[PDB]
């Protein structure tokens, strides 16, 4: 867990659930980027599909929450504790 | 009860789910002394050549010879 | 509009101008047919597709008949009959007694509509005998016995209208017409090959299947073409372990019925120098070996070399598969490294264009796109060379509708009309800000096609930067219902390894590798791979890398293994397995969990389905097998990827060269087939058949 | 009239579980009860209780199936094979196809990880 | 000939046994395995047995490379092989050649060659 | 039997009336090559062994080396 | 069966041979039966009696077919 | 690939001089059939054995099996 | 050979094809059978005309 | 869910049921040939288990075989009626959606047309 | 290959492919008499 290396997202293009992290990897991408400078970035679409987060840590140590929120910032703060609890 | 197939035979053979050759096959084992029943292997495999069916229709519809009194009234056009 | 009419009583719907048969098609009516394919113009010459129709005294030519409302149509009733069955007399009148030497035998309209629609017996006995006609030499890749000639004039329709190559003609007059090349030339086009199926009789067949098999034998899979990122659906048939032959198979949104010749001729090399054997080098020898001992021995390198990080470098090259460069992608990180990487020029370093969203290294307005374009723009690309099936959608398009091409690289031998203006950065950014750039602003379905040779430049953020800020300035380009940027892949692994990663972090991109393993990667260059490193090649053919390795592991090719690949569009494809692999070779994805287990870690994978579930785990998008999505991230796509990293790059004064040098001899299967030898020695411009002096 | 043979019983589709649960019982005690027939008229070379293991491995096989026509076609087909081997109609080997186990070890590597099916191509 | 086994050893096979056939050396056909490459891959069942009875029949490649060529006044030469000997066809399928080029030609089933009168 | 020539054997069975010592010329077939009669030589060493005229369908590859030039 | 489902018409000289070669056939048949059911009883000579006659019989069979005892000689059609 | 027949299906027998053979085709408008039963005489003699065997003696069984003079390869199918 | 069929003049094969001529399999449920019942056939109709009796046929359908 | 297990009653072994993977399809439209008549049918057919497809023989040269299904191929009027046979066996399936000619109008007259510019291509017939 | 398709038993086996001289003739003609059931139907449909 010694650093976070890559990132994926998941994710419709346009059901109901996707929503807010459409919102979230609209706006807020190039920050998450800069903060994170060091990691593949991904996203990854697919209609009917839940929407979720990969993050890879260290000789393949992958997390996983899913994103069923109701807000970008419930989005942000759900994230950040993925990337911190590693 | 059966009566063409092997005593032991689990199977129904004239399914379309059942392979021409179907699972088992016999040999002499000289060690155990017996005719034992082993897992199917062939040294010439086999050739359907039903993938050469024709790709044209054969034989068209055919003539009907329904009785007139069998077939069904054509109403009057008006 | 569409219409109503009636056919053998039945009564179907279809559009104004259209011909009868289609509608007969339309109402599963089955009418015969020589001249007409869906593809191809129309003619009336082979006069088989007669039928009666009430208005007109005559029956007459359903492939030229334009449906009309309320027209009735009789396929069954005795002129009908009469007049196929005198046609098929006349047609078998000067036939040769060929069957059993013709390659067509079992597969022949002929047959089958004589069998069907004809006569049990000829009454053609006349002693001055059957006419004669000589054979033509119009190149290796087909054979021609041209006493078989129905003259149809597909092939003819297709060269000049599909293909671009109009040295196949009509000489003569009369019984004495004789189709071929006036005088001695090769039918120099990239498509040649499809003329082969197109030919109803054998007349052109297949020289290196020449006389090897007969249809009833083969086993019809239905699997994908590699060789090109287009992923051309085909239809493989085998003889047991052999792979006799390739044709296509249909899809209307990808290839539509054509496949090039390197994909047709290319599977005389995959019986030849294969790798059936695990191999390890001892000095200047190779020595057979087992899988157990290669495997530790790699093992033992690992150990006594003992990388660190980013030491462990990871080479995919075309030819290959995505649960592959998946396996090979866990286990690398398991070691602690991210040199992922492809086997390009620049692969060492993470793409200009970027891989976080799909929309900025894809095709994204499908290969569909293009008949419906009216402005196109070609960078460094040469489609002829590049996904030769586009080319000739392009051409398909350009014909019949209002269409302007540009490019901006080295003049390229285009099959249509291109107006050439520059092979530079300089005269890219001037065509872009002055007449073309406002041609595709006055388009309504623009496309800038980019090459993948672009990607393989030092000088490639430059670019993308420019067309980034141009696709952007421009909304005709980029909208809520069009997408104009595209990047044309060559190989089918690119896409599929950008969807999963596999690209290589600055961090790695900058130390000299311990270990190397390279997959199915025949283009390294002596230079990206030091002498002191251990190196460990998977391939099915050795060719160039197995030269280099220490180490040889057998692979298997594509006919061997269901393998999924992702094409240009990003559709994921999944191919067949059409025959075990041989010998003492095994599927990739084994190997490397096997080879994991024996280092120092292991994969949490074991059969097909959990191989699958962990696709899904990467990109959803890789199990929704045939579907080609849109995307709502365009905007975004370009301004994260495109334009932003990349403004601190100069453009060079490099003029633009063409990525492939030989569309034929590209990777190891092809390289390893003697007939794309004989193909790249003749079918060169310096040959005196292969061009016309106009 | 063509009369039924010795242990023949007629075929007859119960509409309940709770009679081809009694069925079924009988048959598994008719099978125990004419064990050491089977190892008296086959010349087995190992034991009854072997046998009798066999057998009840053999019902534990289909314990867990609820669905009524199953079970009956299930008693039907464990019937004809009491019929089969009771009266002396097999012979040796196809008894002998239900004691693969009692036959002495085939060989030495019985692959059972993955890395040995990898080395024999089984994976 | 003596001919190296792939376990190290060698084959000894006298030099008669080793031609395609009594009348060629080569091979007439890409896949077509050599004796030596049969011989290699087969000498546990040829051990103790008689090469000289196995049977070894004429080539037919150089036996037709022998016929002398035919002539015709015309662009077509018809084919036939028919015995006119004895009843009924006995040959193969009417085959009509073109012969206006400047070679010779051959039939498809018969090697029979035909040439325009030069 | 098989130590019979073939004609014998046809004639030896009544399959025609002439000999092949009496058969005329035109119904004797023409050879371009020498005859050479050879029994069933079952039981013996000179036994037909079978082959596979084939050679391996899959050809492999004969190894080669290259350095890092 | 093949030809009434074909709905086709057998010439008249192949009706007449397959009714004579069907009676032929039936004597080879009644021959062996007859004379199988005499030799189970006891009797072992009618039995040898008969099958000469009925390898006088198929030697017609070996001229129309080229088999003494399988054949297809009649054919669908 | 051999002669297309109609679909259909289609009992028709004859007078075998072991008694009433008979086939029983389908077709589905392919080359191949779909279905072939061969009814064979001698399997419902040997069905009936049991019923005319009972009562007699085994040299009498002897006598009905070669009334009958079943063909086992037919009885077998 | 046979003569009408070895005539090499009028010896059109749609006339002698008895193959493609093969009698249909006819099928008859309850239904079909009503219909000749409460209606007749074509023989001996019983079946008013216009667009009532075919709604009459469509009743049984 | 409540689809019977008939895989229990059919004899068969149970490593059908729990490894091997069938593909069900129409077979496409050759190329070599227009006709479409083999096509209608849902097929189904095994996919290769790799070490026992076919491996040549030393002794004649012919073609050996282990997998008892490399030539049985069912035929079925619908896709659905495969599905649920294919269930009832407990068979795992993949469904290959089959790929339709697209249809598009063609006109005769389109051959003869009038280029007001330049002629793009001449055409032959 | 029509003795190899209408073979009752599938005892024959053929392979073929261009020959030096241009022409179609076979590299390897099998026949399995254990398999052979002496039909004559390959003997028919040969056209030479
Ligand atoms: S050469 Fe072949 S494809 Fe061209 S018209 Fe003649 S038969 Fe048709
Ligand atoms: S093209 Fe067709 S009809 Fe002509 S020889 Fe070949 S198989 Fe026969
Ligand atoms: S005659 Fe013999 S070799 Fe010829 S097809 Fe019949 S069984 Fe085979
Ligand atoms: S030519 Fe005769 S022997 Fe040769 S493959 Fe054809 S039918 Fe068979
Ligand atoms: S299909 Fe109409 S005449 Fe050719
Ligand atoms: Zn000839």
């Amino acid at each position: 867990s010694a650093a976070l290396r890559e990132i994926r997202f998941h994710l419709c293009q346009n059901g109901s659930s996707s929503a807010p992290l459409r919102q979230f990897v609209k706006n807020q991408i190039g920050a998450f980027q800069k903060a994170n400078p060091s990691t593949k970035v991904l996203v990854r679409e697919a209609n009917g599909v839940k929407p979720i987060v990969f993050a890879r840590f260290d000789h393949g140590h992958e997390s996983k929450i899913g994103l069923d929120v109701s807000s970008e910032k419930e989005v942000a703060e759900r994230v950040k504790s993925l990337i911190e609890a590693k | 009860r059966r009566i063409m197939t092997d005593y032991g035979f689990e199977g129904h053979p004239l399914r379309k789910d059942f392979p021409l050759t179907g699972y088992t096959e016999v040999r002499w084992d000289e060690e155990k002394r017996r005719v034992v029943y082993e897992p199917l292997e062939l040294t010439q495999a086999f050739r359907n050549f039903s993938a050469g069916s024709t790709a044209w229709e054969p034989v068209g519809p055919g003539r009907d010879d329904r009785p007139d009194s069998f077939k069904l009234p054509t109403p009057k056009p008006e | 509009a569409e219409i109503e009419l009636t056919i053998d009583g039945h009564k179907v719907s279809i559009e104004a101008g259209s011909a009868l048969i289609q509608a007969c098609e339309k109402a599963g009516v089955t009418v015969p047919r020589y001249c007409y394919h869906d593809k191809l113009a129309i003619a009336g010459n082979c006069r088989m597709c007669l039928v009666d129709v009430e208005r007109a005294p005559k029956p007459v030519a359903s492939c030229a008949y334009p449906v009309a409302p309320g027209m009735v149509v009789r396929t069954d009733t005795e002129r009908v009959k009469q007049a196929r069955e005198n046609v098929m007399e006349m047609m078998l009148q000067n036939h040769p007694l060929d069957c059993p030497v013709c390659d067509q035998g079992g597969e022949c309209d002929l047959q089958d509509q004589s069998m069907r629609y004809g006569r049990d017996r000829g009454r053609f006995t006349e002693i001055t005998g059957k006419r004669s006609t000589e054979d033509k030499n119009i190149g290796p890749l087909v054979k021609t016995s041209m006493n078989r000639c129905i003259h149809c004039t597909r092939c003819v329709r297709f060269a000049n209208d599909i293909a671009g190559a109009p040295e196949l003609g009509s000489s003569g007059r009369g019984n004495d017409m004789q189709i071929g090349t006036y005088l001695e030339k090769n039918l120099n086009t990239e498509l040649s090959g499809n003329v082969i199926d197109l030919c109803p009789v054998g007349a052109l067949t297949n020289k290196p299947y020449a006389f090897r098999a007969r249809p009833w034998e083969l086993k019809k899979t239905e699997s994908i073409d590699v060789m090109d990122a287009v992923g051309s659906n085909i239809r493989i048939d085998s003889k047991g372990v052999e792979v006799m032959r390739v044709i296509p198979r249909v899809h209307e949104d990808v290839n539509e019925e054509w496949i090039n010749d390197k994909s047709r001729f290319a599977c005389d090399g995959l019986k030849t120098q294969r790798l059936t054997t695990p191999l390890i080098r001892v000095g200047d020898k190779f020595v057979n070996a087992t899988w157990d001992d290669a495997l530790s021995t790699i093992a033992k390198a690992y150990q006594q070399k003992a990388p660190k990080g980013d030491e462990f470098k990871a080479v995919a090259g075309a030819l290959v598969e995505v649960e592959s460069m998946v396996a090979l992608k866990d286990m690398t990180n398991a070691l602690g490294s991210e040199n992922t990487t492809t086997d390009t020029p620049n692969g060492n370093s993470a793409p200009a264009h970027g891989i976080t969203f799909r929309s900025n290294y894809l095709f994204n307005s499908s290969i569909a796109g293009i008949e419906d374009a009216d402005a196109i723009l070609l960078v460094g690309t040469n489609p002829r060379r590049e996904a030769a099936v586009m080319n000739a959608r392009i051409r398909k398009a350009w014909l019949r509708q209002e269409l302007e091409i540009a490019s901006v690289g080295p003049t390229l031998d285009a099959t249509f009309d291109v107006a050439e203006l520059g092979n530079t950065h300089a005269d890219l950014e001037k065509a872009l800000s002055g007449e073309f750039g406002e041609v595709l602003k006055n388009a309504k379905n623009p496309l800038i096609i980019v090459g993948s040779g672009i990607t393989d430049r030092e000088d490639a953020g430059a670019f993308f930067n420019t067309i980034g800020k141009f696709v952007e300035s421009t909304p005709s380009v980029l909208n809520e219902n069009w997408n104009g940027y595209n990047v044309l892949q060559r190989s089918a692994s690119r896409a599929g390894a950008y969807d999963i990663g596999f690209t290589p972090s600055d961090e790695a991109s900058k130390t000299t590798p311990k270990m190397v393993w390279l997959l199915g990667a025949d283009e390294v260059a002596a230079s990206d791979i030091p002498a002191d490193a251990f190196v460990v090649y998977q391939g099915h053919n050795g060719d160039v890398g197995a030269q280099f390795a220490d180490v040889v592991l057998p692979g298997a090719a594509y006919t061997e293994k269901a393998g999924t690949y992702v094409n240009t569009e990003g559709r994921s494809q999944i191919s067949r397995a059409a025959t075990g692999p041989p010998g003492g070779a095994r599927e990739d994805w084994k190997i490397l969990r096997a080879v994991s287990e024996y280092l120092g870690v292991a994969l949490p994978y074991e059969d097909a389905y959990e191989v699958r579930d962990r696709l899904a785990e990467i990109s959803p998008s890789l199990v929704r097998y045939d579907l080609v999505e849109p995307t709502v991230f365009g905007d975004v796509a370009v301004q994260h990827s495109l334009v932003g990293p990349n403004g601190s790059v100069t453009p060079s004064s490099a003029p633009l060269t063409e990525t492939i040098e030989n569309f034929y001899m590209t990777d190891s299967i092809s390289r390893s087939s003697p007939t794309m030898a004989k193909s790249s020695i003749a079918f060169n411009k310096d040959n005196k058949k292969n061009q016309a002096f106009a | 009239a063509i009369i039924a043979t010795a242990f023949a019983e007629t075929v007859k589709f119960s509409g309940s579980k709770q009679e081809l649960q009694k069925r079924t019982l009988a048959l598994y005690r008719q099978f125990l009860r004419g064990a050491p027939t089977f190892a008296d008229l086959y010349e087995v070379q190992f034991s009854i209780p072997t046998i009798r293991t066999k057998i009840r491995q053999e019902f534990e096989r289909h314990r867990f199936v609820d669905d009524l026509s199953i079970q009956n076609v299930l008693y039907a087909k464990g019937h004809m094979e009491y019929q089969e081997c009771i009266n002396f109609w097999k012979q040796q080997a196809q008894f002998l196809k239900y004691f693969p186990e009692e036959d002495d070890i085939q060989g030495r590597h019985q692959p059972s990880n993955f890395v040995d099916k990898f080395l024999k191509n089984r994976a | 000939k003596s001919i190296i086994s792939y376990n190290g050893n060698t084959i000894e096979i006298p030099e008669e046994y080793t031609k395609q056939a009594p009348n060629r050396d080569s091979t007439w056909a890409p896949a077509q395995a050599s004796k030596t490459e049969i011989y290699k891959n087969n000498m546990v069942r040829f051990e103790q047995k008689d090469l000289s009875k196995q049977p070894m029949p004429y080539a037919g490649i150089e036996l037709i490379a022998q016929q002398p060529v035919r002539f015709v006044h015309g662009n077509t030469a018809v084919c036939d092989g028919a015995n006119h000997n004895g009843p009924g066809a006995q040959g193969h399928p009417k085959i009509f050649i073109n012969v206006d080029a400047p070679g010779s030609h051959a039939c498809q089933y018969c090697g029979t060659r035909y040439e325009k009168e030069h | 039997m098989s130590q019979v020539e073939p004609g014998w054997h046809f004639w030896l069975g009544y399959g025609v009336d002439t000999a092949p010592c009496n058969t005329p010329k035109e119904k004797l077939p023409i050879r371009a090559y020498p005859y050479k009669f050879q029994p069933n030589y079952t039981g013996t060493p000179g036994a037909f062994v079978t082959y596979n005229t084939l050679k391996p369908k899959i050809s492999a590859w004969e190894p080669v080396t290259k350095q890092r030039s | 069966a093949v030809e009434k489902l074909l709905n086709v018409e057998v010439p008249l000289r192949g009706k007449y041979i397959r009714t004579m070669f069907g009676e032929i056939t039936r004597v080879l048949n009644h021959l062996m039966s007859v004379c199988s059911h005499a030799m189970d009883v006891g009797a072992l000579t009618p039995f040898l009696w008969g099958f000469e006659e009925r390898e006088k019989l198929m030697e017609f069979y070996e001229r129309v077919s080229g088999a003494r005892l399988h054949a297809a000689y009649v054919r669908p059609g | 690939k051999g002669y297309s027949v109609p679909p259909g299906e289609t009992y028709t027998a004859i007078e075998a001089p072991k008694g009433e053979m008979g086939v029983y085709v389908v077709s589905d408008g392919s080359e191949r059939p779909y279905k072939c039963k061969i009814r064979a005489p001698g399997f419902a003699h040997l069905g009936a054995f049991d019923h005319i065997a009972r009562g007699h003696f085994l040299p009498d069984a002897v006598a009905i099996i070669g009334t009958m003079d079943l063909v086992f390869g037919e009885v077998d199918r | 050979s046979s003569y009408p069929t070895n005539d090499i003049a009028e010896n059109p094969y749609w006339k002698r094809d008895h193959r493609r001529a093969y009698p249909q399999t006819a099928f008859f449920d309850q239904k079909t059978v009503t219909g000749l019942l409460e209606l007749g056939s074509e023989a001996t109709p019983r079946i008013a005309d216009g667009e009532a009796g075919t709604k009459a046929l469509a009743n049984i359908a | 869910d409540n689809v019977p297990a008939h895989e229990i009653v059919s004899g068969a072994p149970a490593e059908l049921s729990r490894n091997r993977v069938v593909r069900i399809y129409q077979q496409a439209k050759p190329a070599t040939q227009s006709g479409e008549y083999g096509t209608f049918a849902w097929r189904l057919d095994w996919d290769i288990v790799d070490v026992a497809n076919r491996w040549e023989n030393d002794l004649i040269g012919w073609q050996s075989s282990g997998d008892y299904m490399q030539a049985t191929q069912m035929k079925f009027t619908s896709k659905e009626s495969a599905i649920k046979f294919a269930n009832k066996q407990g068979w795992d399936f993949y469904i290959q959606e089959p790929h339709h000619r697209k249809f598009r109008v063609k006109q005769y007259a389109n051959n003869f047309v009038h280029s007001y510019g330049k002629l793009k291509h001449i055409r032959t017939k | 290959k029509l003795c190899e398709a209408i073979c009752p038993a599938l005892a024959i086996t053929i392979d073929a492919e261009e020959r030096i001289d241009g022409s179609r003739r076979t590299t390897k003609y099998d026949i399995d008499m254990t398999k052979c059931i002496y039909c004559g139907y390959c003997q028919e449909s040969c056209p030479v």
